């Protein structure tokens, strides 16, 4: 259902963005993201393109209506208790599609996703955020929404929310944001696919880097240390000459002993292995 | 530093406490610190809580070497045993040390801090006090002297690990939470209290070298410690010969008498298991697209395995009577189709029923049977996945449930005897001038080559064996040719 | 098999770019090779291929030029007859008829060096990763030395490029066959051997059944290179 959502939501700017060319990419800059009709999705585009242009009249009445009814979800929180998980996963859907989109950083096809994705993002800001607040985070909204879940109904599905807001509250793992990203690049600029696939790889990595993440698999085992070992130090090595000097005898014997000790106490001081690192 | 205390003989204890007096000061960054003592001295450990771990190792002291220690004060002293009195022979200020590694072989008692420790204590028995925070816990094989884990008021959790130590050894002891073996000094633990073990739900990890992690539950009206984790390659490292198969593990495990968490993930070789003992229900989850599956069933349990868009499962021979049902669930899309079913193990008698958006099959052999329930995600189960039945039989899965009636009643697919299995179907009108080869198996004598005509008129082939031996040509059932 | 002659013929294309085509016959496979000439530049002339195969014992076949085949490269026509051979196309089947009709000729199964010096090779292999897009035409891929490959010369009889393992399924077809002697098979099935530590010189890999776990190479023999890596980057074997 995204993928049809933002099919006809493409076709609709597509066609809205018709009025002036392309220019290559970045031309057109969204500069508009406002929201001015909840129930009809009166997404403001001002699509600049350079010259005055306001686009903004746009129906998205699609993603909205699901945002309409997790708000709906959200203030029903006392006077519900039915468990809700598949809204759950189209949260934890949406939210780490935005992120994603948003790293990752020109087709008109590509640069549009990438203001729907913004939209849903100020979208949650607007239902999640009742009042105003300039430290709204997406992540601590779906974690009150996940406790709340939990304390209506708990179980297996309890924890399957705790485990996804977790990871969704953790940054992207530097291979998610790694691997995966340039991978989709390096398939649709070397290899020339077309919209259709290119969308499909995006909300496939999307989903199942969502998935692993609620799901734990991982082994820990500890390093084991033992019989650390130096050299032997026997200890009677130095400090031991003077035995050997108090034997009542010429003193210039007994002297140069001592500097024998000095010596060979002084000619090892420092024994340095830069290829083995100690 | 120097090796200079490491025996019991006079001068190295003479040595030791002329050289008691010298001073250590150490300032290590972030970045991990791990620090040994000499035997004799002054230390100054100055180190940072940024960092990670900051590792204190006491395996330079001597075998059998009884000793206490305390990671909460900063200024303390060890009272080394000199014959007929006590001398201070190391003079520790710590700042920063978060880990205690204890003696090699000999009696030990630390206490940690209200944070995170690490011990590793020695293999010849004691007294281990914890800390706070979360702490950490090796310990080997063989103690000498049964370990008594003091637990403390604000610590949080609490997880072990016997990297010398298989499960194979360690016996379940009913509401008991404390480890005891079978033969050897048992390792007791215990909190500062006796009431609040009910506050360690989830949180007292217990670890195994062949891979086993063992977790605390409460029942009822208790606390026993159960199976949760289960790595199936560290187990077939410990035990290279028993076969990498997760049920004939989950019967041993049973023989044994461990208990089950709620939920079990079996985790390692190449897949992920899900198993429920409530339920009894053993689930794979399959992630490697194209991947051929061996789908086995069992009499203890039942078994589902969900698929990709693209892998091939295989049913070989059941071998025991009272097999449970076996369920399968097709990720499929329109155009990667599965081959669902490999049924040349012994397909004598297959029969199947239409259930609610899934197919019941039952497959009979000639004297045991097996259940199978084909379905999928999508609502609607897919036509484009192959049945293949006998060599030479493989049908769409469309054709088998347009055959199918929606009353929910049985409906022969195939049956045995009636015509020959068919090694080779080949057509008339693609025989023409052609040269047919058959591969060679081993015993069988049933290589057939299946004529089929279907084209209206009486045909003729005037053909010669190149290699072989034609042994006439079959009728009917228990007929000679 | 014993044939191998070539026919040349010029075709006055529209009105004075004439195109010079050459025919050559391989069993059921009757080769052409067009070439332009000066129809763009002296050198550098656009060559395209098609096969007109005699499917299903049919006696007459008829080349309009225009609905059997597009213009295609040396490489692209050879990968097309790979993509040809690992499905089940009647090509591939004649072809294979035709061989085994010609290695019983004397009377028994004895495969000659000249029959084989007529025909390639073909392996399949498995694999359990495979990068997607690491391999590229001109590298150079060797046969473990450790064990003794094997190549077969029919593949649909044989039961050999269907769907076996899990993973990543990757056919190879061989051109240069002279030099691997001939294993002592049984009377109906054909297998020759392939010497340890022999190069082979990669082109055209083609992936665009990566989605299907499919990929197709196209291989020629080389002498003895020795010169870098000839394995995965993963680690697991080729020529499995």
């Amino acid at each position: 259902r995204v993928k049809q959502q933002l099919a006809g939501v493409l076709d609709t700017l597509q066609q809205h963005f018709q009025n002036i060319p392309r220019s290559s990419g970045r031309h057109l800059s969204v500069e508009n993201i406002e929201l001015a009709d909840i129930g009809s999705g009166r997404f403001n585009l001002q699509i600049r393109d350079g010259e005055t242009l306001h686009t903004t009249s746009v129906e998205v009445p699609e993603v909205v209506s699901r945002f309409q009814k997790l708000s709906t979800m959200l203030s029903a929180l006392p006077a519900s208790g039915i468990m809700d998980f598949d809204l759950g996963m189209s949260v934890v859907g949406v939210v780490q599609y935005a992120r994603l989109l948003q790293q990752g950083h020109m087709d008109i096809k590509q640069l549009s996703e990438a203001t729907l994705g913004s939209m849903i993002q100020i979208a949650g800001n607007k239902f999640l955020n009742t009042e105003g607040i300039q430290g709204f985070r997406l992540e601590s909204a779906v974690a009150e929404g996940m406790r709340s879940v939990a304390t209506r109904t708990g179980g297996t599905m309890g924890k399957a929310l705790s485990a996804s807001a977790r990871v969704l509250e953790l940054p992207v793992l530097e291979t998610v944001l790694g691997t995966w990203n340039l991978y989709n690049s390096v398939i649709q600029l070397q290899q020339a696919t077309s919209y259709s696939e290119t969308m499909a790889a995006r909300v496939q990595i999307a989903f199942d880097s969502i998935s692993l993440g609620l799901t734990a698999a991982s082994v820990a085992f500890p390093p084991l240390i033992i019989a650390t070992g130096p050299i032997a130090a026997i200890g009677m090595g130095a400090s031991s000459i003077a035995r050997n000097v108090a034997r009542k005898e010429e003193r210039h014997t007994q002297w140069l002993e001592y500097k024998k000790f000095l010596t060979d106490g002084s000619k090892h001081i420092v024994v340095a292995s830069p290829e083995r690192g100690l | 530093p120097l090796r200079v205390l490491s025996d019991l003989t006079p001068e190295c204890t003479e040595q030791a406490i002329s050289l008691k007096d010298y001073k250590f000061i150490l300032r290590g960054g972030s970045g991990g610190l791990a620090v040994q003592v000499g035997g004799a001295g002054y230390y100054d450990i100055d180190a940072n809580l940024v960092a990670k771990e900051n590792t204190l190792s006491f395996r330079g002291l001597p075998e059998e070497f009884p000793l206490t220690f305390d990671l909460s004060k900063q200024t303390q002293s060890v009272m080394l045993k000199t014959p007929d009195d006590e001398v201070p022979v190391m003079t520790i200020t710590q700042k920063g040390i978060n880990t205690l590694v204890g003696t090699a072989a000999g009696k030990d008692r630390l206490i940690g801090n209200d944070k995170d420790n690490t011990f590793h204590t020695s293999s010849g028995g004691g007294t281990v006090i914890s800390g706070g925070g979360n702490n950490r816990y090796i310990i080997p094989r063989d103690l000498k002297t049964p370990l008594t884990l003091t637990l403390s008021s604000n610590s949080v959790s609490h997880e072990i690990f016997l990297p010398e130590t298989t499960l194979a050894e360690l016996k379940p002891v009913a509401f008991e939470l404390s480890l005891i073996y079978w033969a050897g000094n048992n390792i007791n633990v215990q909190p500062e209290d006796e009431a609040k073990l009910n506050h360690f739900a989830g949180n007292f990890r217990v670890h195994t070298r062949d891979g086993m992690t063992l977790e605390a539950v409460s029942r009822e009206n208790g606390i026993q410690l159960a199976i949760s984790l289960c790595d199936v390659q560290r187990w077939q490292a410990v035990y290279p010969e028993e076969n990498n198969r997760p049920d004939a593990i989950l019967d041993r495990l049973h023989d044994m008498g461990w208990s089950l968490t709620p939920e079990v993930r079996f985790q390692g070789g190449e897949t992920q298991v899900s198993y429920d003992p409530l339920t009894r229900q053993l689930v794979y989850q399959l992630q490697a697209r194209y991947s051929e599956f061996q789908l086995a069933g069992s009499r203890h349990h039942t078994t589902a395995v969900t698929g990709t868009p693209g892998s091939r499962y295989i049913i070989m021979k059941p071998v025991t009577t009272q097999i449970l049902p076996t369920q399968i669930i097709l990720a499929g899309d329109n155009d990667h189709p599965e081959t669902i079913d490999l049924l040349e193990a012994s397909p004598v008698l297959v029969e199947g029923k239409k259930d609610k958006n899934s197919v019941i099959l039952t497959i009979a052999t000639i004297q045991y049977s097996l259940q199978l329930t084909i379905s999928g995600i999508e609502e609607s189960l897919p036509e484009t996945t192959r049945v293949a039945i006998q060599p030479q039989d493989t049908r769409l899965l469309g054709d088998v449930l347009r055959i199918l009636p929606d009353n929910g009643n049985w409906v022969g697919i195939f049956r045995s005897g009636h015509t020959p299995t068919v090694n080779r179907l080949e057509n008339l009108m693609a025989l023409n001038q052609v040269m047919t080869f058959l591969p060679r198996v081993s015993g069988s004598a049933e290589q057939v080559l299946c004529l089929e005509n279907l084209g209206g008129v009486r045909k003729k082939v005037e053909g010669e064996l190149l290699s072989g031996k034609l042994k006439g040509a079959w009728k009917a059932e228990g007929e000679p040719t | 098999e014993k044939y191998n002659l070539s026919i040349l013929s010029e075709i006055p294309q529209n009105n004075n770019t004439v195109v010079h085509s050459i025919l050559r016959v391989n069993g059921p496979t009757m080769q052409v090779r067009t070439i332009d000439y000066r129809g763009t530049d002296e050198n550098n002339p656009i060559v395209s291929f098609s096969d007109t195969t005699f499917i299903n014992g049919e006696q007459m076949l008829s080349y309009d030029s225009h609905s059997s085949g597009r213009v295609y490269s040396r490489e692209e026509y050879m990968m097309w007859e790979l993509q040809q051979r690992v499905s089940e196309a009647s090509s591939a089947r004649t072809q294979d008829y035709w061989l085994m009709d010609a290695a019983v000729r004397n009377g028994e199964w004895k495969i000659t060096p000249e029959l084989l010096r007529h025909t390639p090779g073909y392996i399949r292999s498995t694999v359990s990763k495979w990068s997607r897009g690491w391999l590229k035409t001109g590298t150079i891929l060797q046969t473990p030395e450790d064990r003794n490959t094997d190549v077969y010369l029919t593949t649909i009889q044989n039961n050999v490029f269907s769907r076996q393992g899990g993973g990543y399924q990757v056919y190879y077809r061989i051109d240069g066959m002279a030099g691997a002697d001939i294993a002592d098979n049984a009377p109906g099935e054909t297998r020759c051997t392939l010497r340890p530590g022999t190069c082979f010189e990669v082109t055209s890999v083609d992936e665009r059944h990566y989605e299907w776990n499919i990929i197709y190479v196209t291989l020629k023999t080389c002498g003895w290179s020795r010169n870098g890596q000839s394995k995965t980057p993963n680690g697991d074997n080729l020529f499995n």
